[PDB]
C-alpha cells in the first residue's frame, strides 16, 4: 500500500468552512442524515412505546 | 529485521502540531507551552509580556509558593505594576508569524 | 459568528419580557406540574 | 445556528448554561414531589393512597433532587462555567465529550419519568433495596427503567469526571501549580475523583440487580446462595462518597463567597482547606457501613465504622473554623449571596452534629430508619447543598447573564426560605427521637403536631421557590447591565467581563515563574 | 409508645435503653454547645466595623482546631463504645422467640418446648375499640415474661422488614435467608409498641409490634392456651 | 462620568472604605474652570476656598466615606415583604384544608381522646418522666 | 444428661448477631446423628440435644423446607 | 517580628520619599489600611505631605476619612489624630472632611 | 523473581519478537496440546432438581422462556431434567 | 487566532446521537425484557455503532489529517485514557466483591460449601489455562508491536499486531466454546451468576479491545502512525494490558481458588 | 482647653476577639453546668427515684385490674 | 433623594407584619386544624373498658 | 457591583403582574389536581 496521508491532510485542511464531521464530502452528509434520522425517529418511537406501556392492556 | 516504512513526525506532522514542533526546534514558544522566567521586574527591567493584541491578562505569583495569584489586564503602553507586590510588567505586542 | 453579550448567550429570548414571562411560566410550570399529573395518572389507573 | 450552538455545543459556558437550565427544571419537579410528601403527612390519615404511590413519590423526590438538580447544577453548571475561567483555560479538555455528559441527562430523566408512569412505579426508596426492588415484589418495568436511568446518569458523570480531572491537571498555566488554583477548582477535582471511583461500583451493583430481575441470576436472592445485604454494601460503597460528591463543590463555592463578601483576597488557611477536602474525600470511602448498623453486623465492625465515621468531623471542622477565620476582620458586605453562605455555615454545622449523634451505632439502633436521619440529611442537603447553590447562583448570575438581580428581592427570598426549611425540618428531630419511621404515608396520632408544623414549613419553602422564579424573571425583564465588579485581582472568572465572550483565553494568561 | 408533642426518646423500659438515654444526654449537650458556639462566633465575626484584611498566619490556630475536636470525639467515642460492647456481652437467655416479617404483618414462633406460632396484624381503624391506638394495636400481642432475658431471632419470608421497639432500644432488620439475634429484657410489665422499620411495600406503615410483658406464670398459662 | 460596558478591561473607579484611593479619578474630563482649579491646586491649599476644596474632592471621588457607608431603611422592606409572603403561605394552607383534606380519623374525637388518655395512664405510658409521671395516681388528677 | 432445658445456650462457635449457621449446624448435627444411630441400630434418643437446639432456633418454615428437600432428595447439605 | 516603632518608621520612610509617585501613594495607603491598626499621626503626617508633593488635595482629605473609618466604634481615636495633625493641617492648608461637610450622609 | 532468562542492554523490538516466538507462542502451543488431549465429552451426572440451581424467577426473553442463552442439551438440564 | 496549544473542537452532532443511542438501547432492553420486542434495541445498537464510528473517525481527521494533537492535547488524552481504565477497574471490582462475598460465606441453600452442591467447575488446567497463556502471549506480542512501531519498522509492527489480534480472537472463540460446553448456566445460583456475569463482562471487554486493536491495524496499514506519535495504539495497548490483568484476577479467583 | 490623651490605636480587632473568645468559652462552662443539672442529672435522679422502691408485681396487678392485658384478667 | 425604602419601608413592615399574624392566627385557630396537643393538664381521663 | 439603570424598567405594576402570573403557574395546575383527588380515587 502507499502512504496517502498527505492527500487527506490537504482534503481536511481545505478552507471551505465545513465542520470536521462533514469535511469528507457528500458521503459524510448522507451518513449524518441516516444517523440523525434513526436517532430522532427512534426517540419518537420510544415515546410512543412509553405511551403504550403507561396504560394497562386487556 | 531491517525494514522502515513508518513515517516520522518531521515527514508527516501537520497543522498546529507541526508549528509547535518547528518552533520548539528554534527555541521559540509561540503557543505558550513554557512558563516565562521573571526578570528583576524593576521599572528599568520590567517583565516583558508578548501579545498578539493590545492587552493580555497577567497573573502575578508575588512570592514563591504564594497560593494566591493576582490577576490583571496589562495594556500596551507604559509598564504597569502588580497591585499586590509592585513588580513591573510591560506589554510587547506582535503579529504571531514571529 | 454567534451573538455575544447580555441576553444573547442563552437559548431563550429575553427581547420581550412578556413573551419571556410566558416561556418561563411554561418552563418552570411544566416541571412543577408534572408530578401532580403523574399522581393523577397513577390514581386513575387503579 | 441555533441547533449548532445549543444541540451541537463544544463550548464550556453554553454547556454550563444548559446544565443550569436542566437543574432548575429538575428542581421544580423535586420540589413538587416534596410537597406531595408533606401534603400526605400534613394531617393524620391517607391523602393519596397507600405506601406504594407514596413511596414512588418519595423515591422520585430523592433521585430528582440528587441526580437531576444538585449534581447537574454544582458540577455540570458551576463547574463548566467556572473551572476553565478560574484556571485561564480556553475550554474543557474534551469539549465534545462534555456535551454528551449533558445530553445523557434528559434521556436519564425521561427514563425516571417513565418508571413512574408504567405499572405502579418504583416504590423502593432511592436505595432500591432487594427483595422489595426484585422481580417478585416489584414485577414489571418500573424498577428496570430506574436502573437504566441511573446507568445513564452514571455514564454522564463518569465521563464528566474524566473531563474535569484531565482539564484541571493538564490545562492550567505552566507556572501555576496545583497549590495555586482556587479552592472551588480543588473541590471539583476531588468530587470528580470520588465520582470516578464510586459510580462504577454502583453500576456493578444495579447491573447485578438488573440481571437478578431479568436473567435469573441470584446475586441477592438467598434461594440461589445470594444475599440482600451484598446489595446494600455495593450501593452504600457508592452512596456515602455520593453525599460528599453532593457537598464538596458547595464547600468550594462557600469558600469563594465568604472570601469575596469579606473583602478578602484569599480564604483563611488555603492549604488546610485543600488538606481538609482531600481528607474528607479519602475518609468518605471507608465509612459506608454506617448505613447498615441494624442489618446484623458484628460488634467489632460496628466499632470501626462508628470511629471512622466520626473522624471526618476533624477535617470538616477545620473548614468551618477556616470560614469563620475568613470572616474575621473582613469588610463584611451583607449581599444576598453572603446571607446564603452564612446560613449554609450554620445549618450545615447543625446537620453535621446530628450526623455525629448517628455515628454512635448504639444510639443509631434507635434512630436508624426514623425521621432523625431525615432531619440529619435535610440539614446538610436542603440547607447545605441548596444554600450553597443559591449563594453561588445569586453571586455569579451577573457573570453568566450580564444582568443584575434586585438585591432586595433576593434578600426577601433568602429570608422566606430560611424560615421555611427550618420549620420543615427542625421538628423532624422530635419525630425521630420519639420513634416515627421513615417512608411512612401515615403515622400514629401522637406524631400529629410535629408533622403538621413540618408540612406548613414546606409550604413556606414553596412560596420561596415561586418567588425565586419571579426574581429571575425580573432580572431578565429589567436588563440592568453590569458595569464594574470588585476584587477581580483575586477572582479571575470576572476579568473577561459579564458575560464573558464565547471564546475566552484564546491568548492564555501570562504567569512567570521567578 | 410516643405521646403528643414528645420531644425526646420514649421512657426507657430496659437497662440498655436507660444507658442510651444518658449517653444521648452526654452527646446532645456537645451538639448544642458546638452549634451555639458556631452561631455566636458568626455573630462575633460579623458585628464589627474594625477590619484586618491582610494575610493571616494559620498554623497556630489550626492546631487548636484539630486537637480540640479530636478530644471531643474521643469524649463521645469512649462511652459510645463502652455501651456497644456492653450491649454485646453474653447474657444467657431463658427463652427464645422468633419473629418472621411478611407483607404486611409479623408472625411469632415460640418453639423452645411446644409448637406455638401465630400471626399478628394491625387492628384496622374501623375496628378499634374505644381507647385503643390508631395504627399501633394488633390482634395477637407478643406476650413475654417480664424481668427475664429473652433472645429474639428475626427473619423474613418475603422482602426486608425491620422489627423495632423504641422503648426497649430494639431495632433488628428482618432479612430472608438470615436469622438475626437480639436480646430483650423488660424491667416492667406493660405494653410496648413498635413499627416496621424497613420499607416493605404497600402497607409498610401498617404492620406494628406490640409486646405484652407479664409475670412468668401468666406467660406460661397464656402459652399453653395458645397451642 | 459615564461608565461603559466596553471598558471592563481598563482600571476603574470604586468607592470602598477598604480601598480608599481608587485606581482612577472619578472625573477625568475637565471644563475650563476645572482646569484652572487644578492649576490653582499646585499653589498653597490655604488659598483654595472651601467650595474649591469640595470641588477638587468631588473631581477625584464620587462619594465620601459618610455617603458610601450610610445605613438604609431596606431592612423594613425585606422583613415586611418576607412576612407578607409567609402570610400568603397561610392562605395556601387554608385553601388546602378547605378543598384538599377530608375529615381526620375518628380517634381524634374528644371522647376517644379522653378514653385513650385513661388507657395510656392505665398502662403507665412513660411513667418515669414523659406522660404517666405527670399524673397523680393518688389524687386522680394531673400533677400541679 | 441435662434436662430442665429452657432454651438453646450461648454457643461460642456462633457469637454474633447472624445466627443462621447455628440453626443450620444443629439441624445437620441432629439428622447426621439420627442417621448414625438408626444405621447401627442404636437409639436416636442420644441425638435429642441437637433436636432441641435446632427446634428452638430455626424458623418453622426453614425446618419444613429442609425436611421436604431431604424427602425429595434435593437437600444440599451432607447428612 | 518588628517592634511597633520599626513598623511605624518603615511607613514614615515610605511616604517621606521625595519623588514618591501617585501609584506609590495609593499603594501605600490601600496596603496600610489592611492592617489591624489605625496609623500613628506620624505616618499620616508623612502621607499628607506626600499628597502635597503630588499636588493632590483630595487624596489628603480621603486619607483623613480613612483614619476615622479604621477606628471603627472607637470614637476617641479620630479627634486625637486630628489634634496631633493640626500643625500640619494648618501648614499645608488641609481642611478636614468635617470642615468640608463631607461627613454628612 | 528474575524469570531465569536474562538479556537487557537497551530496549528493543528484536528482543520482544524473540520472546513472542521463543517463549509466548510455544507456551500457547503447549497449552493447546494439553487441552486438545483432555478434551472430548465428559459423562454427565445424574440429574437432581436442587432448588438453588436452574433458577427461574422470570422467563428468559428468548426461545420458550426456559432455556439459557447458550443451552447445551447434552449437559444443561431444564428445571424438569435433561431434554429427551 | 489562538496562542495556546489546546484543541477547540468543531460543533458536533455525535454527543447528541450518542446520548439518544443510550436512550434507545436502555428503553430497548426494557422493551425486550418486558414487551417481547427487539425493535427499539436494534435501532439503539445501530445508532450507537454509527455514533462511535463517526466520532472516532472525526478524532482521526482532527489529529492525523488536521494536526490538532499537539503534545499538550496528547497529554490530556493520556490522562483521559488512564482515568477511563481506572473507572473500568472499579466496575470489575464490584463483581469481584460479589464473588468473594458469596464464595467466602456459602449459605445453607448452597449446601453451606463452595463450590455449591451440584456444581461441577471447569478444570482450571484445561481450557482456562490455555486462555491464560493466550492472553499473556498477546501481551508479549503487543509489546513487540509497540517497539517495532517506535523503531520505524512497518512490516514487523503489522505482523506483531496481527498476531496480538489473532490471539484475542482465539481467546474469544475458546471462551464461547467453553460457555457452550459448561454444564452449569447463569441460572445456576450465585455460582453461575458470578461466573458468567464476571467472565462475560470480561469477554465483552476482550471484544472491545480486539476491535480497538483492529482499528489500529487498519490505521497502521494506512500509514497514520508516526514512530513518535501514535496515541491510539498506546491507548489500545494499555486497554489490552488491562483486559489481560482482569483475566489473571478472574483465573486466580473464580477458576482456580473458587474451584 | 486641654489636649486629648493618646488612646490605644493598634490591634483593636485582635483585642476585641481575645476578650470575646474567653467570654464565649465562659458561657459554655456556664451553660454546661446548666444542661448537666437541668437535663442529664434530673434524668438520672428521675430513674433512680422511680426504681428505688419500685414494685413490679404491684405495677402488674394495677395494670391487670385496669383490664389492659390479653394474657391476664 | 429618598428611595423606595425611605418612602414605603414603614408601611411594608407594618402591613406585612399585621397581615402575617392575622392570617396565621386565623389558619391556626378557625378552620378546624387538629393540632393534637398533649392531654397533660387538658384532658379529663374517661373510663374506656 | 455597579450596573447601569434598567434598559427596560419593570414598574411596580409590571412586577405585580409577573409575580402573579408566576405564582398562578405553580398553583393552578397543582390546585386542580389536588381539588379533584377524590374524583381520581373514589372513581
Ligand atoms: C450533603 C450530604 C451529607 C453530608 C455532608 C453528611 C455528613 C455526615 N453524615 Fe450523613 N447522610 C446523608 C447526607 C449527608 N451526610 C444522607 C442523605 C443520609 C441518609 C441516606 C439514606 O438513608 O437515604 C445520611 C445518613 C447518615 C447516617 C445514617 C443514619 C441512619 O440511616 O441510621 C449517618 C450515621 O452515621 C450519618 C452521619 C453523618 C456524619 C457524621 C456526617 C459528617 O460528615 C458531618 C461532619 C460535619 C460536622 C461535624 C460539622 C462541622 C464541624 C465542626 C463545627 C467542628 C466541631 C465538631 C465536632 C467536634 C463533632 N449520615
Ligand atoms: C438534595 C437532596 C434533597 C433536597 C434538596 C430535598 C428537599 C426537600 N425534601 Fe427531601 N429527601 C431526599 C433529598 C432531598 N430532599 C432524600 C435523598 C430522601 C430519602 C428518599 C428515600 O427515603 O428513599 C428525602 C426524603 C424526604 C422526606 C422523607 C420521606 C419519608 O421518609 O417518607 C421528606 C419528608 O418531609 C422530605 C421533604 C423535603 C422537602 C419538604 C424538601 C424541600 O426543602 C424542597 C424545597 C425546594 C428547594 C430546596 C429548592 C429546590 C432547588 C431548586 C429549585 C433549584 C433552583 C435552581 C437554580 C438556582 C439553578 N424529603
Ligand atoms: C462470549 C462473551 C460475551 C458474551 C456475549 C453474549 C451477549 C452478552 C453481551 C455481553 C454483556 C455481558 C454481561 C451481561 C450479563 C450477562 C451475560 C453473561 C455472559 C454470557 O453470555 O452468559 C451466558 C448467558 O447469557 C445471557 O443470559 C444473555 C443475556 C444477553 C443480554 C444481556 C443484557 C444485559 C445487559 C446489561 C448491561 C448493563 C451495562 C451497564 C454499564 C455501566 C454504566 C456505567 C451464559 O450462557 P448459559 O446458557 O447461561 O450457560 C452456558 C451453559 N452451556
Ligand atoms: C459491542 C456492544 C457495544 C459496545 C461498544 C464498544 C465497541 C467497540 C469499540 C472499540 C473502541 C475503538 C476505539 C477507536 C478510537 C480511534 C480514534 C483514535 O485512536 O484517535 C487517536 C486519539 O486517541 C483517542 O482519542 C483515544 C480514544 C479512547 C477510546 C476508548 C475506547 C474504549 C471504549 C470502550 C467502550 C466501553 C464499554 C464498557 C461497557 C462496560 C488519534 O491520535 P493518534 O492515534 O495519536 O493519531 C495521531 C497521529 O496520526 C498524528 O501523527
Ligand atoms: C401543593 C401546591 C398547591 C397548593 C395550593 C394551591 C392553591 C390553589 C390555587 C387555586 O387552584 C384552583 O382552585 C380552585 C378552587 O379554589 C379549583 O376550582 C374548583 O373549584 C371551584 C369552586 O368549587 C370551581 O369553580 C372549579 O370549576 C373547580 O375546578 C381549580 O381547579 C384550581 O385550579
Ligand atoms: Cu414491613 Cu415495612
Ligand atoms: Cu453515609
Ligand atoms: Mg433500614
Ligand atoms: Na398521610
Ligand atoms: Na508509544
Ligand atoms: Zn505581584
Amino acid at each position: 500500500f502507499e502512504n496517502r496521508v498527505a492527500e487527506k491532510q490537504k482534503l481536511f485542511q481545505e478552507d471551505n468552512g465545513l465542520p470536521v464531521h462533514l469535511k469528507g464530502g457528500a458521503t459524510d452528509n448522507i451518513l449524518y442524515r441516516v444517523t440523525m434520522t434513526l436517532c430522532l425517529g427512534g426517540t419518537l418511537y420510544s415515546l410512543y412505546c412509553l405511551g403504550w406501556a403507561s396504560f394497562p392492556h386487556k | 529485521a531491517s525494514g522502515g516504512g513508518v513515517p516520522t513526525d518531521e515527514e508527516q506532522a501537520t497543522g498546529l502540531e507541526r508549528e509547535v514542533m518547528l518552533a520548539a526546534r528554534k527555541g521559540q514558544d509561540p503557543y505558550n507551552i513554557l512558563a516565562p522566567k521573571a526578570t528583576s521586574g524593576t521599572k528599568e527591567d520590567p517583565n516583558l509580556v508578548p501579545s498578539i493584541t493590545n492587552k493580555r491578562i497577567v497573573g502575578c505569583i508575588c512570592e514563591e509558593d504564594n497560593s494566591t495569584v493576582i490577576w490583571f489586564w496589562l495594556h500596551k503602553g507604559e509598564a504597569q505594576r502588580c497591585p499586590s507586590c509592585g513588580t513591573h510588567y510591560k506589554l510587547v505586542p506582535h503579529q504571531l508569524a514571529h | 459568528h454567534y451573538e455575544e453579550g447580555p441576553g444573547k448567550n442563552i437559548p431563550f429570548s429575553v427581547e420581550n419580557k412578556w413573551r419571556l414571562l410566558a416561556m418561563m411560566t411554561l418552563f418552570f410550570g411544566s416541571g412543577f406540574a408534572a408530578p401532580f399529573f403523574i399522581v393523577r395518572h397513577q390514581l386513575l389507573k387503579k | 445556528m441555533f441547533i449548532n450552538r445549543w444541540l451541537f455545543s463544544t463550548n464550556h459556558k453554553d454547556i454550563g448554561t444548559l446544565y443550569l437550565l436542566f437543574g432548575a427544571w429538575a428542581g421544580m419537579v423535586g420540589t413538587a414531589l416534596s410537597l406531595l410528601i408533606r401534603a400526605e403527612l400534613g394531617q393524620p390519615g391517607t391523602l393519596l393512597g397507600d405506601d406504594q404511590i407514596y413511596n414512588v413519590v418519595v423515591t422520585a423526590h430523592a433521585f430528582v433532587m440528587i441526580f437531576f438538580m444538585v449534581m447537574p447544577i454544582m458540577i455540570g453548571g458551576f463547574g463548566n462555567w467556572l473551572v476553565p475561567l478560574m484556571i485561564g483555560a480556553p475550554d474543557m479538555a474534551f469539549p465534545r465529550m462534555n456535551n454528551m455528559s449533558f445530553w445523557l441527562l434528559p434521556p436519564s430523566f425521561l427514563l425516571l419519568l417513565a418508571s413512574s408512569m408504567v405499572e405502579a412505579g418504583a416504590g423502593t426508596g432511592w436505595t432500591v433495596y432487594p427483595p422489595l426492588a426484585g422481580n417478585l415484589a416489584h414485577a414489571g418495568a418500573s424498577v428496570d427503567l430506574t436502573i437504566f436511568s441511573l446507568h445513564l446518569a452514571g455514564v454522564s458523570s463518569i465521563l464528566g469526571a474524566i473531563n474535569f480531572i484531565t482539564t484541571i491537571i493538564n490545562m492550567k498555566p505552566p507556572a501555576m501549580s496545583q497549590y495555586q488554583t482556587p479552592l472551588f477548582v480543588w473541590s471539583v477535582m476531588i468530587t470528580a475523583v470520588l465520582l470516578l471511583l464510586s459510580l462504577p461500583v454502583l453500576a456493578a451493583g444495579i447491573t447485578m440487580l438488573l440481571t437478578d430481575r431479568n436473567l435469573n441470576t441470584t446475586f441477592f436472592d438467598p434461594a440461589g446462595g445470594g444475599d440482600p445485604i451484598l446489595y446494600q454494601h455495593l450501593f452504600w460503597f457508592f452512596g456515602h462518597p455520593e453525599v460528599y460528591i453532593l457537598i464538596l463543590p458547595g464547600f468550594g463555592m462557600i469558600s469563594h463567597i465568604v472570601t469575596y463578601y469579606s473583602g478578602k483576597k484569599e480564604p483563611f488557611g488555603y492549604m488546610g482547606m485543600v488538606w481538609a477536602m482531600m481528607s474528607i474525600g479519602f475518609l468518605g470511602f471507608i465509612v459506608w457501613a454506617h448505613h447498615m448498623f441494624t442489618v446484623g453486623m458484628d460488634v467489632d465492625t460496628r466499632a470501626y465504622f462508628t470511629s471512622a465515621t466520626m473522624i471526618i468531623a476533624i477535617p470538616t471542622g477545620v473548614k468551618v473554623f477556616s470560614w469563620l477565620a475568613t470572616l474575621h476582620g473582613g469588610n463584611i458586605k451583607w449581599s444576598p449571596a453572603m446571607m446564603w453562605a452564612l446560613g449554609f455555615i450554620f445549618l450545615f454545622t447543625v446537620g453535621g452534629l446530628t450526623g455525629i449523634v448517628l455515628a454512635n451505632s448504639s444510639l443509631d439502633i434507635v434512630l436508624h430508619d426514623t425521621y432523625y436521619v431525615v432531619a440529619h440529611f435535610h440539614y446538610v442537603l436542603s440547607m447545605g447543598a441548596v444554600f450553597a447553590i443559591m449563594g453561588g447562583f445569586v453571586h455569579w448570575f451577573p457573570l453568566f447573564s450580564g444582568y443584575t438581580l434586585n438585591d432586595t428581592w433576593a434578600k426577601i427570598h433568602f429570608a422566606i426560605m430560611f424560615v421555611g426549611v427550618n420549620m420543615t425540618f427542625f421538628p423532624q428531630h422530635f419525630l425521630g427521637l420519639s420513634g416515627m419511621p421513615r417512608r411512612y404515608s401515615d403515622y400514629p396520632d401522637a406524631y400529629t403536631m410535629w408533622n403538621t408544623i413540618s408540612s406548613m414549613g414546606s409550604f413556606i419553602s414553596l412560596t420561596a421557590v415561586m418567588l425565586m422564579v419571579f426574581i429571575i424573571w425580573e432580572a431578565f425583564a429589567s436588563k440592568r447591565e453590569v458595569l464594574t465588579v470588585d476584587l477581580t485581582t483575586t477572582n479571575l472568572e470576572w476579568l473577561n467581563g459579564c458575560p464573558p465572550p464565547y471564546h475566552t483565553f484564546e491568548e492564555p494568561t501570562y504567569v512567570n515563574l521567578k | 409508645m410516643a405521646y403528643p408533642m414528645q420531644l425526646g426518646f420514649q421512657d426507657a423500659t430496659s437497662p440498655i435503653m436507660e444507658e442510651l438515654l444518658h449517653f444521648h444526654d452526654h452527646t446532645l449537650m456537645i451538639v448544642f454547645l458546638i452549634s451555639s458556639l458556631v452561631l455566636y462566633i458568626i455573630s462575633l465575626m460579623l458585628t464589627t466595623k474594625l477590619t484586618h484584611t491582610s494575610t493571616m498566619d494559620a498554623q497556630e490556630v489550626e492546631t487548636i482546631w484539630t486537637i480540640l475536636p479530636a478530644i471531643i470525639l474521643i469524649l463521645i467515642a469512649l462511652p459510645s463504645l463502652r455501651i456497644l460492647y456492653m450491649m454485646d456481652e453474653i447474657n444467657n437467655p431463658s427463652l427464645t422467640v422468633k419473629t418472621m416479617g411478611h407483607q404486611w404483618y409479623w408472625s411469632y414462633e415460640y418453639t423452645d418446648y411446644e409448637d406455638l406460632s401465630f400471626d399478628s396484624y394491625m387492628i384496622p381503624t374501623s375496628e378499634l375499640k374505644p381507647g385503643e391506638l390508631r395504627l399501633l394495636e394488633v390482634d395477637n400481642r407478643v406476650v413475654l415474661p417480664m424481668e427475664m432475658t429473652i433472645r429474639m431471632l428475626v427473619s423474613s419470608e418475603d422482602v426486608l422488614h425491620s422489627w423495632a421497639v423504641p422503648s426497649l432500644g430494639l431495632k433488628t432488620d428482618a432479612i430472608p435467608g438470615r436469622l438475626n439475634q437480639t436480646t430483650l429484657m423488660s424491667s416492667r410489665p406493660g405494653l410496648y409498641y413498635g413499627q416496621c422499620s424497613e420499607i416493605c411495600g404497600s402497607n409498610h406503615s401498617f404492620m406494628p409490634i406490640v409486646l405484652e410483658l407479664v409475670p412468668l406464670k401468666y406467660f406460661e398459662k397464656w402459652s399453653a392456651s395458645m397451642l | 462620568s459615564v461608565v461603559k460596558s466596553e471598558d471592563y478591561a481598563l482600571p476603574s473607579y470604586v468607592d470602598r472604605r477598604d480601598y480608599p484611593l481608587p485606581d482612577v479619578a472619578h472625573v477625568k474630563n475637565l471644563s475650563a474652570s476645572q482646569k484652572a482649579l487644578k492649576e490653582k491646586e499646585k499653589a498653597s491649599w490655604s488659598s483654595l476656598s472651601i467650595d474649591e476644596k469640595v470641588e477638587l474632592y468631588r473631581l477625584k471621588f464620587k462619594e465620601s466615606f459618610a455617603e458610601m457607608n450610610r445605613s438604609t431603611n431596606e431592612w423594613k422592606t425585606v422583613v415586611g415583604a418576607a412576612m407578607f409572603f409567609i402570610g400568603f403561605t397561610a392562605l395556601l394552607l387554608i385553601w388546602e384544608k378547605h378543598y384538599v383534606y377530608g375529615p381526620i380519623p375518628h380517634t381524634f374525637e374528644e371522647e376517644w381522646v379522653a378514653k385513650q388518655t385513661k388507657r395510656m395512664l392505665d398502662m403507665k405510658v412513660a411513667p418515669i418522666q414523659g406522660f404517666s409521671a405527670k399524673w397523680d395516681y393518688d389524687k386522680n388528677e394531673w400533677k400541679k | 444428661k441435662i434436662k430442665n432445658y429452657q432454651t438453646a445456650p450461648f454457643d461460642s462457635r456462633f457469637p454474633n448477631q447472624n445466627q443462621t449457621r447455628n440453626c443450620w449446624q444443629n439441624y445437620l448435627d441432629f439428622h447426621r446423628c439420627e442417621k448414625a444411630m438408626t444405621a447401627k441400630g442404636g437409639d436416636v434418643s442420644v441425638c435429642e440435644w441437637y433436636r432441641r437446639v435446632y427446634k428452638s432456633l430455626c424458623p418453622i418454615s426453614w425446618v419444613s423446607t429442609w425436611d421436604d428437600r431431604r424427602a425429595e432428595g434435593t437437600f444440599p447439605g451432607k447428612i | 517580628h518588628e517592634t511597633d516603632e520599626e513598623f511605624d518608621a518603615r511607613w514614615v520612610t515610605y511616604f517621606n520619599k521625595p519623588d514618591i509617585d501617585a501609584w506609590e501613594l495609593r499603594k501605600g495607603m490601600n496596603t496600610l489600611v489592611g492592617y489591624d491598626l489605625v496609623p500613628e499621626p506620624k505616618i499620616i503626617d508623612a502621607a499628607l505631605r506626600a499628597c502635597r508633593r503630588l499636588n493632590d488635595f483630595a487624596s489628603a482629605v480621603r486619607i483623613l476619612e480613612v483614619v476615622k473609618d479604621k477606628a471603627g466604634p472607637h470614637k476617641e481615636i479620630y479627634p486625637y489624630v486630628i489634634q496631633e495633625l493640626r500643625p500640619t493641617l494648618n501648614e499645608l492648608g488641609i481642611s478636614t472632611p468635617e470642615e468640608l461637610g463631607l461627613d454628612k450622609v | 523473581a528474575s524469570a531465569a532468562k536474562g538479556d537487557h542492554g537497551g530496549t528493543g523490538a528484536r528482543t520482544w519478537r524473540f520472546l513472542t516466538f521463543g517463549l509466548a507462542l510455544p507456551s500457547v502451543a503447549l497449552c493447546t496440546l494439553n487441552s486438545w488431549l483432555h478434551s472430548g465429552h465428559r459423562e454427565r451426572p445424574a440429574f437432581i432438581p436442587y432448588h438453588h440451581l436452574r433458577i427461574r424467577t422470570k422467563p428468559f426473553s428468548w426461545g420458550d422462556g426456559n432455556h439459557t442463552f447458550f443451552h447445551n442439551p447434552r449437559v444443561n438440564p431444564l428445571p424438569t431434567g435433561y431434554e429427551k | 487566532h489562538q496562542t495556546h496549544a489546546y484543541h477547540m473542537v468543531n460543533p458536533s452532532p455525535w454527543p447528541l446521537t450518542g446520548a439518544l443511542s443510550a436512550l434507545l438501547m436502555t428503553s430497548g432492553l426494557t422493551m425486550w425484557f418486558h414487551f417481547n420486542s427487539m425493535t427499539l434495541l436494534m435501532i439503539g445498537l445501530t445508532t450507537n455503532m454509527l455514533t462511535m464510528y463517526q466520532w472516532w473517525r472525526d478524532v482521526i481527521r482532527e489529529s492525523t489529517f488536521q494536526g490538532h494533537h499537539t503534545p499538550a492535547v496528547q497529554k490530556g488524552l493520556r490522562y483521559g485514557m488512564i482515568l477511563f481504565i481506572i473507572s473500568e477497574v472499579l466496575f470489575f471490582t464490584g463483581f469481584f466483591w460479589a464473588f468473594y462475598h458469596s464464595s467466602l460465606a456459602p449459605t445453607p441453600e448452597l449446601g453451606g460449601c463452595w463450590p455449591p452442591t451440584g456444581i461441577h467447575p471447569l478444570n482450571p488446567l484445561e481450557v482456562p489455562l490455555l486462555n491464560t497463556s493466550v492472553l499473556l502471549a498477546s501481551g508479549v506480542s503487543i509489546t513487540w508491536a509497540h517497539h517495532s512501531l517506535m523503531e520505524g519498522d512497518r512490516k514487523h509492527m503489522l505482523q506483531a499486531l496481527f498476531i496480538t489480534i489473532t490471539l484475542g480472537v482465539y481467546f474469544t472463540l475458546l471462551q464461547a466454546s467453553e460457555y457452550y460446553e459448561a454444564p452449569f448456566t447463569i441460572s445456576d445460583g450465585v455460582y453461575g451468576s458470578t461466573f458468567f456475569v464476571a467472565t462475560g463482562f470480561h469477554g465483552l471487554h476482550v471484544i472491545i479491545g480486539s476491535t480497538f486493536l483492529i482499528v489500529c491495524f487498519f490505521r497502521q496499514l494506512k500509514f497514520h502512525f508516526t514512530s513518535n506519535h501514535h496515541f491510539g495504539f498506546e491507548a489500545a495497548a494499555w486497554y489490552w494490558h488491562f483486559v489481560d490483568v482482569v483475566w489473571l484476577f478472574l483465573y486466580v479467583s473464580i477458576y482456580w481458588w473458587g474451584s | 482647653s486641654t489636649a486629648l490623651a493618646k488612646p490605644q490605636m493598634r490591634g483593636l480587632l485582635a483585642r476585641r476577639l481575645r476578650f470575646h473568645i474567653v467570654g464565649a468559652f465562659m458561657v459554655s462552662l456556664g451553660f454546661a453546668t446548666f444542661y448537666k443539672f437541668a437535663v442529664a442529672e434530673k434524668r438520672k435522679k428521675a430513674y433512680a427515684d422511680f426504681y428505688r422502691n419500685y414494685d413490679s408485681m404491684k405495677d402488674f396487678e394495677e395494670m391487670r385490674k385496669a383490664g389492659i392485658f390479653q394474657s391476664a384478667k | 433623594a429618598p428611595d423606595f425604602h425611605d418612602k414605603y419601608g414603614n408601611a411594608v413592615l407594618a402591613s406585612g407584619a399585621t397581615f402575617c399574624v392575622a392570617v396565621w392566627v386565623y389558619m391556626a385557630t378557625q378552620i378546624g386544624i387538629e393540632w393534637n396537643p398533649s392531654p397533660v393538664g387538658r384532658v379529663t381521663p374517661k373510663e374506656w373498658r | 457591583i455597579t450596573a447601569k439603570p434598567a434598559k427596560t424598567p419593570t414598574s411596580p405594576k409590571e412586577q405585580a403582574i409577573g409575580l402573579s402570573v408566576t405564582f398562578l403557574s405553580f398553583l393552578l395546575p397543582a390546585g386542580w389536581v389536588l381539588y379533584h383527588l377524590d374524583n381520581y380515587k373514589k372513581s
